[PDB]
Formats: C-alpha cells, structure tokens, sequence
DNA sequence: TGGAGAATCCCGGTGCCGAGGCCGCTCAATTGGTCGTAGACAGCTCTAGCACCGCTTAAACGCACGTACGCGCTGTCCCCCGCGTTTTAACCGCCAAGGGGATTACTCCCTAGTCTCCAGGCCCGTGTCAGATATA
DNA sequence: TATATCTGACACGGCCTGGAGACTAGGGAGTAATCCCCTTGGCGGTTAAAACGCGGGGGACAGCGCGTACGTGCGTTTAAGCGGTGCTAGAGCTGTCTACGACCAATTGAGCGGCCTCGGCACCGGGATTCTCCA
C-alpha cells in the first residue's frame, strides 16, 4: 500500500495547525476541567460561556508558547523530540 | 452663542478628545488634566490604530480578503518588530501563530 | 461532583497544541507533564477570577473576571472586553 | 449605553484602507488595544506627575510617557503627530 | 522632612527579636519593601474599586487585594491579622 | 476636647494608621478612603515586616551576628517560598545569592 | 570610547562564578559585554528620559530605580 | 604542587557565592555608563548612588543570566557554557 | 533517474448571516464666565560632582604546559509515528425551569471638609559597642 | 578556633507640623423589589474524533577516540583606588504673580440602540498542479 515516512505527516500537521486559528482542545472537557478546578475554591458556582472561551484561548496560547520554548530546548540538546526536562527547563528559565 | 465645534475637529483628529478628557478625569490619574494632554493622547492612539490597521489591511490584501479578521491583526502585530515589542505580553484571541518551522526539523 | 476530568485533555489535543508550536516528535511522557502545567496555570487564573467574582458578591464568573485575572499576571487577552 | 471605540477605529480604517472592512471580533480587539494603550500612557503620566510632585497631567507628561512606553520609531512618530496635534489645536 | 518607616521597623524588630539590631542599608531595603507592598496593595484596591464602579476603598477591597497578591499562607495570616485589627478598632 | 489617643494604639499596631490613611488619600487611588482600610493595610504591612524580620534575625543568628545586614534579608526572602514568590522581581542590594552548586559539578 | 573593554575577562569570570558556572568558553566575554551593553542602554535611556522630564542635568538614583521598576527589575535599598 | 583542573573554580564558586561585594571595578563601569549616556544626552551629571544602583542591577542581572546559562549547559549535557546557551536563555526569558 | 496514490492549488455555483447604512433621541460634549491656586520664573545658597596629581598595590595581562572535555563517529534497540478499525463521547438542536444579573427607588450611615490643639516623629549631637583586623 | 585592639556606624536624648477630637452636610452604597437574559440539566441522532493495536524505522543514548582549548601557575605591567585639594555647575528652597483649569449652568448635535438589507465568504464539487515515495 501507501505509507508516508515518519516526519512528513507531522510536518503537514504543523503546517495545518500553524495556518489555522481554531481551538484544538475540545470545548466540553475543558469546561468540565474548569468547573472541577473552580469547585475546590467556591461551591455552587456558575460560569459564563465567554469566560470558558477566554480560559480556553489563554490556556491554548500558553501551552503553544511553552511548546515553542520546549522545542527550542529540545533542539538545544541535539534532539528533535520533546521530553519533560525541556518543559522543566523552559519553566525554570521563565520563572514559573 | 457660537457654533459648537468638536475639539477633535480643530485638532485634526478622528479619535475623541472629549471622551479621552473625561476618561482622564474619571480614571483617578491626577487631580488636574491639562488641555493638551487629551489631544496628545488621542493623536498617539490614532497613530497606533492607523499603524495596526494599515498592516492588517495589507495582510488581508495579501490573503485576498476584503475584511480584517483577528488573524490579520496577529499577522500585523507579530511580523513588525515595534508592534511585537509593544504587544509581546498580549494574546490576540483567534489569532493563531506565525508559520515558523525550525530549520533542523525540515528535511 | 466533577472528578478526574484532566484526562479530557486528550493525547491528540496535546499533540495538536505541539504541532501548533512546531514540534516534530513528542515523547510519551510529555502528556502528563502538559496536563500538570495546564492544571497549575488554570488554578492560577481561576483562583483570581473567583476572587474577583466573590468581591462583587456574584455567583457567576464573567469574562471580565478572567480578563482581569490574566491582565494581573501579565498574560493579557484581547477580544473578550477591556 | 455601553461605550467603546466603535466608530473612530472605523474612521481611521476608512481613511487608511477605504475598501477594507472589519469584523466584530477584530473591532473588539482594536477597542481593547486602544483601551490598553490609553491605560498604559495615562498610568505612566500619573506616575511621572507623582514622581515630580505635580498634580497635573500636561502634554509633557504624555510625551515622556509615550517616549518611555513605545519603542523607537513608534515613539518618535507618535511624538511628531502629538506635537502637530497640540500645535494645530492651540493655533486654531 | 523625608518620611520613612524606620522607627516602626525598630518597634517590630524589638518586639520580636529584642537582642537584635539592624543596619542602615537593611532599613533602606525595609523602607523600600514597605513602600512597594503598600503601592502594590493600594493599586490593586484602586483597580477593584474601578471594576465594580465604586468610589471608596474599604476593608473588603484591601482584603481582596491581599488575597490576590500575597501567596497562600501569607495571604491567610495577613487577612487574619487585618481582620483582628479592624475588629479591635471597631470594638474600641 | 478630651485626651488624644492615636489610631494605631486602638488597633494594637506599631505601624501608623494615620500616615497610611494620608498616603492613601493623596496617592490618587480612589475618590474616597474608608475608615477601616488604613487599619487593615497597616496590619498587613506590620505582619509582612514582622515575617521578614523574624527570618532575617534567624539568618543573623545563623551567622553569629546580632545585627541584620542586607545578606541576612536576602537569605530570609529567598529561603522561604512565599516571600520568594512575593519578591521574585525584586533585587536586594548588597544581598548576594544563596550558595548552590549543581550536582554534576561536584567531584 | 571603547569602554566596553573595561568590563574585563576576570570580572565576567567572577560574575559567572557567582552564578555557579564551573567552566567558561572563550566567546562568553563578547556576548556578556553585548548583553550588558543592551541592558545598560535600556535602563540608562529610561533614566535619561526620567531626568529630562524633571528638567535636570543630573541622573539621580531615583531615576535609575524608576527605570528599573518600569522593566520589572525592582531595586531595594537605593531609596526606592 | 599543581591542583586538579576544576577545584580552584569550585573554591571560587564557594567564595563568590558567600560574598556580597561587587565583582566589577567601579571606574570602568562609570566610564561605560557615561559613554552609553552620551548617546542620549550630552553632558550629563551622574550621582554616585545612581552609578552604584546601575552596577548592582547589572551584576544581579548577569548573575541570574549566568545561572540560566548554566542550566542550559547542563541540559545540553555539558559543563562549559557557550554563547548558544546565553542566546537560548535570553530567547526563553523573552529578550 | 522517472511513474503513481495522494495532497494541494485553482475556479465556478450556492446560500447565508453579519457587517453596514440609516433614523430617534438623549446624554455627554461644547461654550461662556468666575475664581482660586498650581506652577512658571527669578534669586540665592551651598551641596556635591567633576577634574586632577601622587603612590602603592591589588588586579589584570601575557605566556606556557597539559589534561579534562567537547565533539564527531558508530552501533543498537526501543519507542514513537503512521494507519486501519472500533467505540465513545463531543456537538448541535431544541428545549424548559428557574437562579441570578441587572436595573430602580430610598434612605441612612459613612466619609469629606474645617477649626483647633497638642504630642509624636524628626534633624542634630554624643558617646559606646559590634565586627574587622591581627596572629598562631 | 582562640586571644587583643581599634574604629565608625549606630541607639538614645527641642520644636513643628501633621494627626486626632468634635461637628456638619451631603451623597454613595446598602437593602428591597422586580424583570428577563441566560445558564444549566437533559433527550436524541450522528458522525467525527479518541482509543487501541501492530509493524517498522529512525533517533535517543551509550561508548570510544582524539585534538584542542580553557585552567592554572608565575612573572610583569598598569591603572583601579584612596587621599587630598579646588572649583564651579546646578539641586533645591523661597517668594511673587499670572495664566489656566476646576466648576456651574444652558444648549445642542454625536453617538448609540434598534432595524432592515445585500454581498463576502464558507462550503461543495470538479479540474489542473505539484509531491513524495519507491524500483
């Protein structure tokens, strides 16, 4: 049959998700995560929809920027694979 | 009386001088606001609005779109060095990222 | 009671977020660390948003509260009011 | 009721790009940008007035706040149109 | 007539560490620390007043500012100390 | 007029309620300042001052010195996680850094 | 002129020893000089702007403190 | 009686990490500050406290940058720090 | 080096809904005049910052030796990518309760403003103790 | 780690100005009531995406050789640094006046809510153009 080399599908996915502006995390699991986080602080709490999309946009942007710094850390270690010490190094340098 | 002339019209501006003056009074910045301060602030705000909008319209024309979308504003801000320095701490909603694949990842 | 919904942030969703950041290969230990990072960031935003809501004696967290919580920590979000 | 820069950004767009429109989300982003830059310059001018024991925000405070906040060519240009605007406002 | 927080840090230091002095540079640092924390809390209280369309800063605004800025145990103990001081002021 | 009693003595504090009230009034934060806000903020400032001075005195006795220097304040701030989170963007002059050597550099 | 060479190689070595660096390359020093030049240019430009707003010809330590506070580099013990 | 390569560096680390004194000579930093400030305004006066403030801020910034540079060096499985480590640290920090 | 399945780019028809133009009006900007006060400007002191010479001495600079270490090459095995199948939970639509955001009247307590009074913090002077130096 | 000495920063001890006491006034916010957007719980189809599994290939990782470039010690240079003097810009304080901005009131047109409309653009379908892998 037809089988692509490892990297071509990943590079096409990189080009697609860098051209697009859509939200990548599914909306309802993010809403449930937001509500279970907020229920540890105040009980019987409501949320506007725009608050949940604001949290989703901020979280997606923060994770994408963290993955950019993670990729640069992985390239700095002569690698093309991101590993958790790259994430820990990026958060240590930023100061989180 | 005389004809009511807008303060933005005699200063050659489109942004409101009176609204900026009201927001400077009610914003608890200082006890007094000078006369030239809202004119200067409206001029700077109009200049920065024009600088973002010109590059956003250029990005929309380069993508064959008549209309400015948030992706066009992100492409305007992050492709210019000065506006990216001004808005490096700011996330544009529905703006995406610039197309930037690293050189070691490409075959 | 909502419990254990951090698994709703799926492995293909983290893969898509890494593809947006320009990542060619992802190790299998990335996803738990990404879930922990997302959880820490979300508690940091949501605690301030709930504090802003509680100061107004309200029960609904608005988009203003999230915008002010992100503006506080230097992660200002446009488009949701300001 | 709700007050925003819903007509002036469109005026600047029409005098810059006369055949280009703007969407609702993009216009909300532009309104947020104008409010954020206004808050930055006004807070810097208030802080400068408090540093020099002044109870007035003049055009000089806005000028040095623009020089402090904006990067180089943007600050130089914004100083130039601000000076031109106050000169035209005083002369007319 | 440069006002400073030197004698109050003297009083607190002698209250908790009686056989312990302090240097002049340490007091410049402590004066800057008190001024910085004061400016931070008062600015957040001003923002809380402006967000909820209020013209006064009360104990609730300072409480919410202390909860926003200070980390967890620091925020809890500072809220407890402030509430104790407020009820001691009101009851006496 | 009766006997004058200070507002700091009524709240059981050493930090000045009246000075904090005056700094809130002339600092252009709000148009009005309530009665309990200077008391509350004086208490918060007194508690944070007390915590920094406790850890600084402990660090001073750890170095067998009875006077607090800036190095003792730096060791007080950065060895506590909450004060490191509060003062992470703060440089203390003549404070130095804590002695840390990574494990790969040890022989 | 040519005052960036006054920030010598042992001074950069000393600052790296304070940072816990065990081994230093020979090209660290030019990069450190450029980094210090950029940082000093930013803080000095902001302090000069603060001075010329105050109609003064003397850069006060208040101006340096406010210049560093504008960049989130708050300095304690210099009258801040 | 030559020491091993590395132990004098370790005593230097433990010496300069236990001290508060400024690691840059005062007069070259004064000349550097005046040379940089000449490009913005001609014939500026400088207080001594302003130059000491600039030196303290610059030394703290360089010490923090060298700590992050060392972290990048160990992340690259290496003891020697290189300009790519400084560039990576400033890129992650946002400069 | 050249051919085939698959993705990519380009072009024409279709429908829709969301920006965009227009009108009533109301509310906030505009004009006119008054008054107090913040700040512009001149004068003067005396603080402190620049300028310069000597010296002696710590710090820097150049050179040489060499060994730890960076870096490239090779091998391996394992772990993650690519894709087919299944299942499972997201998504959209419509749907009702019903809690709570948002607005309005009022009414009252809380806080700005003012005069007076006094006592706490502040500049200056003095002396005495806590580190740094010194040595083994 | 232990025994003597020195010195310079630091803790303590009359005036003045700002904080407290008492009163007055007015307006901001708390409380009550109500009205309706809008938030959540849920049923049901559906179809798209998450999950599981299997092969395999390419890359993380470990080991090893080597060549070189920083570490370190030592001798020589040089200019930081401390003391001391001198002098002149200018930081800062005070007095005087004047222009300028807050404030109040009457007027009016600019902008915002509401409503109707038409074309920009997403979507679907077909045709031409790479495109990437393999023999």
């Amino acid at each position: 049959p037809h089988r692509y080399r490892p990297g071509t599908v990943a590079l096409r996915e990189i080009r697609r998700y860098q051209k697009s502006t859509e939200l990548l995390i599914r909306k309802l699991p993010f809403q449930r995560l937001v509500r279970e986080i907020a229920q540890d602080f105040k009980t019987d709490l409501r949320f506007q929809s725009s608050a949940v999309m604001a949290l989703q946009e901020a979280s997606e942007a923060y994770l994408v920027g963290l993955f950019e710094d993670t990729n640069l850390c992985a390239i700095h270690a002569k690698r093309v694979t991101i590993m958790p010490k790259d994430i820990q190094l990026a958060r240590r340098i930023r100061g989180e | 009386r005389a004809k009511a002339k807008t303060r933005s019209s005699r200063a050659g501006l489109q942004f409101p001088v009176g609204r900026v003056h009201r927001l400077l009074r009610k914003g608890n910045y200082a006890e007094r606001v000078g006369a030239g301060a809202p004119v200067y602030l409206a001029a700077v705000l109009e200049y920065l609005t024009a600088e973002i909008l010109e590059l956003a319209g250029n990005a929309a024309r380069d993508n064959k779109k008549t209309r400015i979308i948030p992706r066009h504003l992100q492409l305007a801000v992050r492709n210019d060095e000065e506006l990216n320095k001004l808005l490096g701490r700011v996330t544009i909603a529905q703006g995406g990222v610039l197309p930037n694949i690293q050189s070691v990842l490409l075959p | 009671v909502l419990r254990d919904n951090i698994q709703g942030i799926t492995k293909p969703a983290i893969r898509r977020l890494a593809r947006r950041g320009g990542v060619k290969r992802i190790s299998g230990l990335i996803y738990e660390e990404t879930r922990g990072v997302l959880k820490v960031f979300l508690e940091n935003v949501i605690r301030d948003a709930v504090t802003y809501t509680e100061h107004a004696k309200r029960k609904t967290v608005t988009a203003m509260d999230v915008v002010y919580a992100l503006k506080r920590q230097g992660r200002t979000l446009y488009g949701f009011g300001g | 009721r709700k007050e925003s820069y819903a007509i002036y950004v469109y005026k600047v767009l029409k005098q810059v790009h006369p055949d280009t429109g703007i969407s609702s989300k993009a216009m909300s982003i532009m309104n947020s940008f104008v409010n954020d830059v206004f808050e930055r310059i006004a807070g810097e001018a208030s802080r400068l007035a408090h540093y020099n024991k002044r109870s007035t925000i003049t055009s000089r405070e806005i000028q040095t706040a623009v020089r402090l906040l904006l990067p180089g060519e943007l600050a130089k240009h914004a100083v130039s149109e601000g000076t031109k605007a106050v000169t035209k406002y005083t002369s007319a």
